[PDB]
């Protein structure tokens, strides 16, 4: 009776009204709008610090919210809070497991989360008494690796797995509230709303989705892309967001129209983007690359402003203060620097 | 196949429920997205350079 | 004139040795390893040697002690620490080749600068704190056989002894990696000579009752020794040419 | 202003009591060799094996420490996840080396390290390939049960090599297979030549006692063909 | 949105032939190169031939040796596999697999299941 092959025609109907409802709404491309406004000039940066003191391979890095301290995890097993004014050091953790692929600060700036291979996200209370720094709560629910986490405050965060899982966590619970499904391969990277009531996520299918925090569903899902999503950020106000991938491409879309909006993409680059991120205003877009560069865009014009060319092996993340001060990098030549 | 009907099933019910949304014109979303870039000029470091006096790296 | 192709020849490796010593201090992508850095420290004692060595021929006018006994041992310094810097690259490839696992210690080229730049300083003053009428076809040399035997001819065998192994050791494993399962490798071998220094040994030939052209050989090839340096490790390196071009 | 002049230099000794450790920590991971050790399946640790997500297990040879990683509770996609592992000493690749009868599990195997070593960030990390399980009547042409003839077309029209060493009392075509599957990879290896990195084939059986020891004696091999690169040598 | 979309498979007595082909969409057909892979009833999925970006760099499996033979056509986004003689061992849902990036010469995750840029595949069945 063949429910199978009807169920997949109907899709097929229910797709082709959505890419007819998007074209009905494309009165004006970007780029016709935005060809009236100055130019904004060559941009150049200096390196201002390098913070040495990790023996292999760097994999993610977070400012903090006063916008001196950050995090940085490496593969030998370490995680070290730098301070970025004096270049001095506090609290160099040891991991249980070496394989940690992100990190996150805390807004309040009392937790640090961890996460990698183990399939297991860490806490590890920071402003503590009577002694060091602990691991405090160990989540564990995943059966892939954990690629990225975020915090909403200290009770709550938000990770991303490797086995097409988004979930949303209890701390001094420790089982996990809501359990986000419907990508189909791993989820790379996550990013929150301004606002913390929604966030974004891109998987290695060329998609990417906008999920509720509060309710648990999926709300839209934007597919313009050709291969896994490494990378992905909201725009300043929370009505946009950019996403990096390995077609050599970052796009940006709408929340609002769902479709994209710009593509930033050149003859030269045949590499693919590891970590995205903008400027405080929201004019500049600051990509990590696989040729180790690292590109500045106009994110209303298209055009290339600039570039940072200081690292020995590929960047893997990248990361913007909230005044919008500097920038840091970091590599898997195991060294950071902060460009301004 | 069974357990493959779900997910055919399953499918189809997010599908019907992102198709029936409110868009607006894309000319009104690219508007506001230069004019929030307009706005805030002025704050923004990296953009126009604040001077080496109060810049706390140098 | 009959040796005057060793002013010109020290005076040329003299101007190399410069250039390929602010293009290893100045860009920090290829100082990072071991074997690049003791280049650093070598290039520099040859090239006192070879700087001190032309200001001890053409102006070493007669001052009566003082002017001759200061370049008389700041020339037997330097030779006495280019000798002990090549012998210390021949220890490295010691722990890198033969003995393989567990040579790490903590510090490292600070604990070779101690030993390379140190004992050449310690053997000097013994022999100048005994005598220091140690100066003179004058050219304030050493001014005495018994020293000259022991300082020079003897530091040099036991440095050469062990400099000469560490140069089959590592040509017999480079012909059991070719031989299981043949030209542009001679620019890697014909670098690994002057690096740890081997053609002095013609000076071991010239000893006994001179030749007719073997001393010339010993002469032509050791005073551009920092010339050879140069290019093979500091102009063959395309890694190297990647930084110098594109300014 | 003397009075920041108090916390900074205790922050300045919170600096160097944080910089002791890790001269310590350094120590031990710069002579710790780990390696990643992953196959097919079948075989797995039942021949690299000294007698949750990532398993972890250790020993010592000579004293000298090493580290070995079976990945297990992970998909089996592995295009992320496994560019973590490219600053190890040597990936230890164990292929069943019987597949003729359960599927094609030795073609399978084939395209797996097709992936591994042309990838890009894999290119200088040399391989240790064990081929295990010979089983060199059942199932293979001893007994002439399934035939090879078929599965791949060639091996009809090859012949051993010049220099094959036999065990004395070992089939003369059962010696013809075993080193025909070697010769399906190391044409693999030796097409490409940009990379730099080696292959290194083996043959393990049910007593491998020494078996620790030829990983011991190419991880040798491995760390002396990288400081010869360095001087330019090869 | 990337999909591939295979046709032209169907019933064909032994000894006889068929050819297949995809229209691909949504990426730009000459930057990544292409396979074919087929699953029989109750084993798991196998490899079957690939070709590389515009290249007459052709690699098969063991069985369909000598009678198979692959050919895309980078002007119309189109990929064939012409196949001659059929043995009831061809008895599977074959499907049209590209690599998940461009201009690479790895390719890791096509005979795997749950794997994205594939498509839903077509049925050839052969029978006395």
């Amino acid at each position: 009776q063949s429910e199978l092959d009807q169920l997949r025609q109907e899709a097929e109907q229910l797709k082709n009204q959505i890419r007819d409802a998007r074209k009905a709404c494309a009165d004006a491309t970007l780029s016709q709008i935005t060809n009236n406004i100055d130019p904004v000039g060559r941009i150049q940066m200096r390196t201002r610090r390098t913070l040495r003191g990790h023996l292999a391979k760097i994999y993610a890095m977070h400012w903090g919210t006063d916008s001196r301290l950050l995090v940085s995890a490496s593969q030998d097993g370490k995680l070290i809070i730098w301070d970025s004014y004096t270049t001095n050091k506090v609290h160099a953790i040891p991991l249980r497991s070496s394989w940690v692929m992100t990190c996150a600060y805390a807004p309040s700036g009392n937790y640090v989360a961890c996460g990698g291979l183990d399939n297991i996200c860490s806490i590890y209370n920071l402003k503590t008494r009577e002694g060091n720094v602990r691991v405090s709560r160990e989540l564990a629910g995943h059966t892939g690796y954990l690629s990225c986490c975020r915090f909403l405050d200290d009770n709550q965060i938000v990770t991303s797995s490797g086995d097409t899982t988004c979930a949303l966590w209890d701390i001094e619970t420790g089982q996990q509230t809501t359990t986000f499904t419907g990508h189909t391969g791993d989820v790379m990277s996550l990013s929150l709303a301004p606002d913390t009531r929604l966030f974004v996520s891109g998987a290695c299918d060329a998609s990417a989705k906008l999920w509720d925090v509060r309710e648990g569903m999926c709300r839209q899902t934007f597919t313009g892309h050709e291969s896994d999503i490494n990378a992905i950020c909201f725009f300043p106000n929370g009505n946009a967001f950019a996403t990096g991938s390995d077609d050599a491409t970052c796009r940006l879309f709408d929340l609002r129209a769902d479709q994209e909006l710009m593509t930033y993409s050149h003859d030269n680059i045949i590499c693919g983007i590891t970590s995205v991120s903008f400027s405080k205003s929201g004019r500049l877009l600051l990509a990590g690359y696989d040729d180790f560069n690292c590109n500045v865009w106009d994110a209303l014009k298209a055009d290339r402003a600039g570039v940072l060319a200081g690292h020995d092996n590929r960047v893997s993340c990248l990361g913007v203060t909230d005044d919008g001060m500097a920038v840091a990098t970091g590599s898997w030549d195991s060294f950071l620097k902060i460009w301004n | 196949n069974t357990a493959s009907i779900a997910q055919a099933r399953k499918l189809v019910e997010q599908l019907k429920m992102e198709a029936n949304i409110d868009r607006i014109k894309v000319s009104k979303a690219a508007a506001d997205l230069m004019a929030y870039c307009e706005a805030h000029a002025k704050e923004d470091p990296l953009l126009t350079p604040v001077p080496a006096s109060e810049n706390p790296f140098r | 004139a009959l040796t005057f192709i060793t002013y010109i020849g020290c005076g040329l490796s003299s101007i190399f040795l410069s250039v390929t010593l602010v293009t290893y201090i100045a860009f920090e992508k290829i100082r990072r390893d071991y074997p690049s850095k003791i280049l650093i420290q070598l290039c520099a004692a040859l090239l006192l040697l070879n700087l001190i060595f032309l200001l001890d021929s053409w102006i070493a006018l007669y001052n009566t002690r003082g002017f001759c006994i200061a370049v008389a041992v700041f020339l037997h310094y330097f030779l006495l620490v280019s000798f002990t810097w090549m012998g210390l690259e021949a220890f490295h490839m010691y722990l890198a080749l033969v003995k393989v696992f567990n040579t790490y210690i903590r510090k490292y080229i600070l604990k070779f600068c101690i030993v390379g730049w140190g004992i050449p300083a310690v053997v000097v003053s013994i022999v100048l704190t005994i005598s220091p009428d140690n100066y003179g076809d004058d050219f304030c040399w050493i001014n005495s056989n018994v020293v000259f035997y022991i300082t020079v001819v003897g530091y040099f065998c036991v440095i050469f002894l062990l400099n000469v192994s560490m140069f089959i050791v590592v040509l017999v494993q480079l012909c059991r990696i070719k031989k299981k399962k043949s030209i542009q490798d001679l620019r890697s071998i014909a670098g690994l000579t002057f690096l740890l220094g081997i053609t002095w040994g013609f000076a071991f030939f010239a000893w006994g009752p001179v030749n007719v052209t073997f001393m010339y050989l010993f002469a032509i090839f050791n005073t551009l020794q920092g010339f050879f340096i140069f290019i093979f490790y500091c102009a063959a390196k395309e890694n190297v040419r990647k930084q110098w071009r594109r300014y | 202003t003397e009075d920041q002049r108090n916390e900074e230099k205790a922050q300045r000794e919170a600096n160097k009591k944080i910089e002791k450790q890790l001269q310590k920590d350094k120590q031990v991971y710069r002579a710790t060799h780990r390696l990643l050790l992953l196959g097919a399946g079948e075989s797995g640790k039942n021949t690299i094996v000294k007698q949750s997500g990532i398993f972890e297990t250790k020993f010592q040879v000579d004293k000298v420490n090493f580290h070995m990683f079976d990945v297990g509770a992970q998909r089996d996609e592995r295009r992320k996840w496994i560019q973590c592992f490219n600053d190890v000493t040597a990936i230890i690749f164990v292929v069943a080396s019987s597949s003729y009868n359960m599927t094609n599990r030795l073609q399978a195997a084939l395209k797996l390290f097709d992936s591994i070593w042309n990838n890009k960030w894999l290119r200088d990390t040399s391989v240790i390939l064990f081929l295990n399980k010979q089983d060199l009547l059942a199932e293979k042409v001893l007994a002439g049960k399934s035939k090879i003839e078929d599965y791949f077309p060639e091996f009809a029209r090859y012949t051993t090599p010049e220099d094959a060493t036999p065990e004395p009392g070992e089939d003369p075509r059962v010696t013809r297979a075993k080193y025909f599957i070697r010769d399906e990879f190391l044409r693999i290896s030796t097409a490409s030549g940009d990379g730099r990195h080696y292959c290194y084939p083996h043959f393990t059986c049910a007593v491998d006692t020494e078996n620790i020891r030829r990983v011991f004696n190419d991880c040798r091999d491995i760390i002396q063909r990288m400081h010869l690169r360095q001087y330019e040598l090869l | 949105q990337v999909q591939l979309q295979e046709s032209g498979g169907g019933l064909v007595q032994p000894g006889g032939s068929l050819r297949l082909s995809c229209a691909a969409s949504g990426f730009t057909f000459s930057n990544y190169k292409m396979n074919w892979v087929r699953q029989a009833p109750g084993k798991g999925l196998e490899w079957v031939s690939d070709i590389s970006q515009s290249g007459a760099s052709i690699s098969y499996t063991g069985s369909v040796k000598g009678r198979f033979t692959i050919s895309r056509d980078n002007a119309k986004n189109t990929l064939y596999l012409q196949m001659n003689s059929l043995k009831p061992e061809d008895t599977a849902v074959y499907y049209c697999a590209r690599c998940p990036a461009p201009f690479t010469r790895d390719c890791f995750d096509v005979t795997s299941t749950t794997y994205a840029y594939r498509g839903q595949g077509t049925q050839v069945t052969v029978s006395s």
